[PDB]
RNA sequence: GUUUUUUUACUUAUUCAAUGAAGCGGAGCUGGAGGUCAAACUCCACGUUCUAGCAUUAAGCC
RNA sequence: UUGAUUUUUCAGGCCAACCAUCGAAAGGGAAUCCGGUUAAAAUUCCGGAACUUGGAUAUGGAUUCUUCACGGCAACGUAACU
């Protein structure tokens, strides 16, 4: 016991050596980190459109969770799902019978840009959820307010990569619903209720508010200081 | 004509600075955690002659705050400082000759050197030998500091900027004469090829504005535009004003 | 499909939308080399028009180049 | 969420798996055959007045070389033709641009009989 | 309501500088003050100065 | 760099300030001398006597039960002496 004495070490100025800290927030990163990190930051830093800006309000956890949990009852075929409904409709008609007959009808969601862009332009689409991450975002910036002259309800989304494992794909710029089963309805208009008070209803009011603006963490604390020496 | 001397000078060719001797530049520390917060010791190990430099350097070695290892230092002497004295710098050092200060810890009328333009540059004022520069005010508000330099200027600079207490040592150079062509030979040995000098009026027209003519003469006002061009700039360029220099300026 | 929407919208290059993106996106691309390449088109749209087909062979790059 | 500790401020390229070459045709068919075997290494013996007089006393054969071959290559081709150990071998390029070896033989050798065996004395 | 001039605020464009991108910004402990009169409201510091030594690969506590 | 494991795979740990390369037959730089010998070579051959570097490895010695040697006031000494 003796010889176990405690011997703490000084490490102020001038004193022993400094202790390994922390320095994340010092690192000297790679030059595309810095770059990614600066490209948000001044995305953030600049007055953002209000087309531009619609797309930073997307959907809360909870609703993102039941839209995706109807969405998910509706998914395409896999590659081995098609080939056993090929399969099964060849010995159709190698009997006498055809591939309409044996296979039904499907419901599916819909997905592909162009394709959803020609859904929504002759009022066949009930839902088109719209991703938040775009990029470019002229792929989609115009999408709310074609839905809104179509009356289609819409939703911004969050993850271009959450609608691609929908649909068997490494990203999905838009997902759309045509058409549900019978003991869905219900739960696509408690859905479109939903999801309306905040997308096509707000559209108009959206089409006035811009975004950014927003400085960083010691600009505002220079702004603060200034807020209480009035105060 | 011929490119004159004075634009052969800028390819620096034969005309780059003779550095194989030189003892490595002088400056100061870069600004660390310790001289911002605090100070740092550390202790003159040499005083030596740096060839082409009248002022004589300081080997100073610090400890490194933050890997065991030693750091060396090259500092310019301020006169009175001894090998094996104790070198302070950062904030709170103490007003000592050699010692590494803030302007705005410094109070009015101290002398010092090696004094930075700008917060962190490592000197770039009163470096030669017997120069130093006077703080002559505060003004805490605009945290800025007002200097005399050796040429007589009055300069605003930061509170923050740092000089070395005292007077560059070697002073008094140029009050013993030269004598000879040799003694000028052997000092731009190490400095570079500026010497000895071609007057003008003594070459051709080829060669310089002032050459040529029956006798030797400059033959046009030796006064120069500012706004003259490469090859036309040989004589008093943008004087204000020529002639023997008589009472106060 | 969009392809229509976006020829339009990149004529409208004064509209606070597109100048927004012009320069984000600028000073963005003068953040990289002079010569980079690019993961996609920027412009889908304008990259088919002029022949572009998204298979496997067909490259995009980037540069600038002093005006 | 779960951030990494950095005690240092330098990034640095991590470390990556590096796969060796498996090829899906070998890129040579044929490997060539030695280059310098012995025979090619030992071009033919030099018996001039000067030589045999090394081949006399010191028990040195004298013999034209490949130009490319070293004292190893020299030792080793010697042995293999001839059957005899080097004592060592003293080298020379020779001013028509040929290359001589002095070899001297161990003393568990006769060179005499060595170059009477080889046929040119 | 949109427009010219002047002035001055901002920071992300752009520009200059330093570094082996090491301690930045804000808050808070600890103290010392300012006589308090509501309880912490303002301020300031926050481990190294007789000496040409030594400080590196954490002791200790839960 | 070790601990080794053979499994030609591992397990760690230590750091990466600096370091492409070229640039001297007078600068820097591991180590050879004497005698003899040829028509013509020699610090290169022959005879004798050494040295340096890189490696392997055995014996002898030295060290350790006060574990990593003793002596001298000291300057310092020694065949060794983590
Ligand atoms: C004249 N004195 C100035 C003083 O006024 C002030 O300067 C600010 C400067 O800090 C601001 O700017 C600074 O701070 C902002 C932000 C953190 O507030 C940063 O985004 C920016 O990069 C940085 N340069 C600049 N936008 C205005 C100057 N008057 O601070 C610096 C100073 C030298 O003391
Ligand atoms: O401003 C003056 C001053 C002069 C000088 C001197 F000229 F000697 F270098 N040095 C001063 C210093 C000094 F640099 F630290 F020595 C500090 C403060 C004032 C000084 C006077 C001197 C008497 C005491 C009051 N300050």
């Amino acid at each position: 016991n003796p010889l176990f004495e405690s011997t703490p070490k000084n490490f102020g100025i001038g004193q022993s050596i400094q202790p390994k800290r922390n320095l994340s927030r010092f690192v000297k990163w790679p030059e595309y980190v810095r770059l990614q990190r600066q490209k948000k930051i001044l995305s953030l830093r600049l007055k953002v459109p209000p087309s531009i800006a619609q797309f930073s309000q997307t959907l809360d956890k909870n609703t993102a969770a039941q839209a995706f949990k109807l969405l998910n009852k509706y998914r395409p075929e896999t590659s081995a799902e098609k080939k056993e409904r090929l399969t099964k409709e060849a010995a159709a008609i190698a009997e006498g019978k055809t591939a309409k007959d044996v296979s039904p009808k499907p419901v599916v969601v819909k997905y592909g840009l162009n394709h959803v862009v020609s859904l929504i332009e002759n009022k066949k689409a009930k839902l088109v959820l719209i991703a938040n991450d775009v990029d470019p975002i002229e792929l989609v910036v115009f999408l709310p307010a074609l839905c809104k002259k179509m009356g289609v309800p819409y939703a911004i989304v969050k993850g271009k990569a959450r609608l691609g494992t929908l649909v068997h794909k490494k990203t999905s710029a838009v997902a759309a619903l045509t058409e549900v089963n019978s003991a869905d309805e219900a739960e696509l208009s408690k859905l479109i209720s939903t999801i309306n008070a905040n997308y096509i209803e707000k559209y108009e009011e959206n089409r006035k508010h811009w975004g950014g603006g927003i400085m960083g963490s010691k600009a505002n604390d220079k702004i603060a200081k200034k807020a209480k020496a009035a105060a | 004509g011929r490119v004159i001397r004075n634009q052969r000078k800028g390819a620096g060719s034969i005309f780059t600075s003779h550095t194989r001797l030189r003892k490595g530049a002088a400056k100061l520390r870069t600004l660390d955690y310790a001289e911002r917060h605090g100070y740092i010791r550390g202790v003159v190990k040499q005083i030596i002659h740096d060839p082409g430099r009248g002022a004589p350097l300081a080997k100073v070695a610090f400890r490194d705050p933050y890997k065991y290892k030693l750091r060396e230092e090259t500092f310019i002497a301020n006169e009175g400082v001894y090998t094996g004295q104790f070198i302070y710098a950062g904030k709170k050092a103490s007003l000592n000759v050699g010692n590494i200060l803030p302007l705005g810890a410094c109070p009015e009328g101290t002398i010092v050197s090696n004094v930075e333009e700008k917060v962190g540059d490592r000197g770039a004022l009163g470096r030669t030998s017997g120069n130093y520069v006077i703080i002559i005010g505060h003004n805490p508000d605009e945290n800025k500091t007002r200097v005399k330099l050796p040429s007589g200027a009055k300069k605003i600079i930061s509170s923050d900027a740092r000089g070395v207490i005292g007077v560059v040592a070697g002073g008094g150079r140029i009050d013993k004469p030269l004598l000879k062509a040799g003694r000028a030979f052997h000092k731009y040995k190490v400095k570079r090829n500026s010497w000895p000098k071609t007057r003008g009026v003594a070459m051709n027209p080829v060669d310089h504005p002032h050459g040529g003519g029956n006798h030797q003469h400059i033959g046009k006002a030796s006064t120069i535009s500012r706004g003259a061009v490469s090859g036309q700039k040989a004589g008093l360029i943008a004087a204000r004003r020529t002639g023997l220099l008589r009472g106060t300026q | 499909g969009a392809y229509k929407y976006l020829e339009e919208l990149q004529r409208k290059k004064q509209s606070d939308v597109m100048r927004f993106l012009y320069r984000v996106r600028c000073w963005e691309y003068r953040q990289k080399n002079v010569i980079h390449r690019a993961s996609r088109p920027s412009r889908p749209d304008k990259a088919r028009r002029l022949g572009y087909k998204a298979k496997q062979g067909f490259v995009i790059y980037r540069i600038r180049v002093r005006r | 969420k779960a951030l990494k500790v950095r005690t240092s401020t330098t990034f640095r390229l991590p470390k990556t798996l590096k796969l060796t070459r498996s090829p899906k045709y070998q890129r040579k068919s044929v490997p060539h055959y030695n280059r310098l075997d012995a025979h090619k290494i030992i071009v033919a013996p030099i018996a001039t007045e000067t030589a045999m007089k090394k081949v006399e006393d010191g028990n040195t054969l004298v013999f034209q070389v490949d130009i490319k071959s070293n004292k190893h290559q020299i030792k080793s081709a010697v042995k293999e033709l001839y059957d005899v150990d080097a004592l060592y071998v003293n080298t020379l390029i020779r001013p028509n641009g040929t290359k001589k070896a002095y070899i001297r033989l161990t003393s568990d050798y006769d060179a005499l009989d060595i170059a009477n065996r080889i046929g040119y004395i």
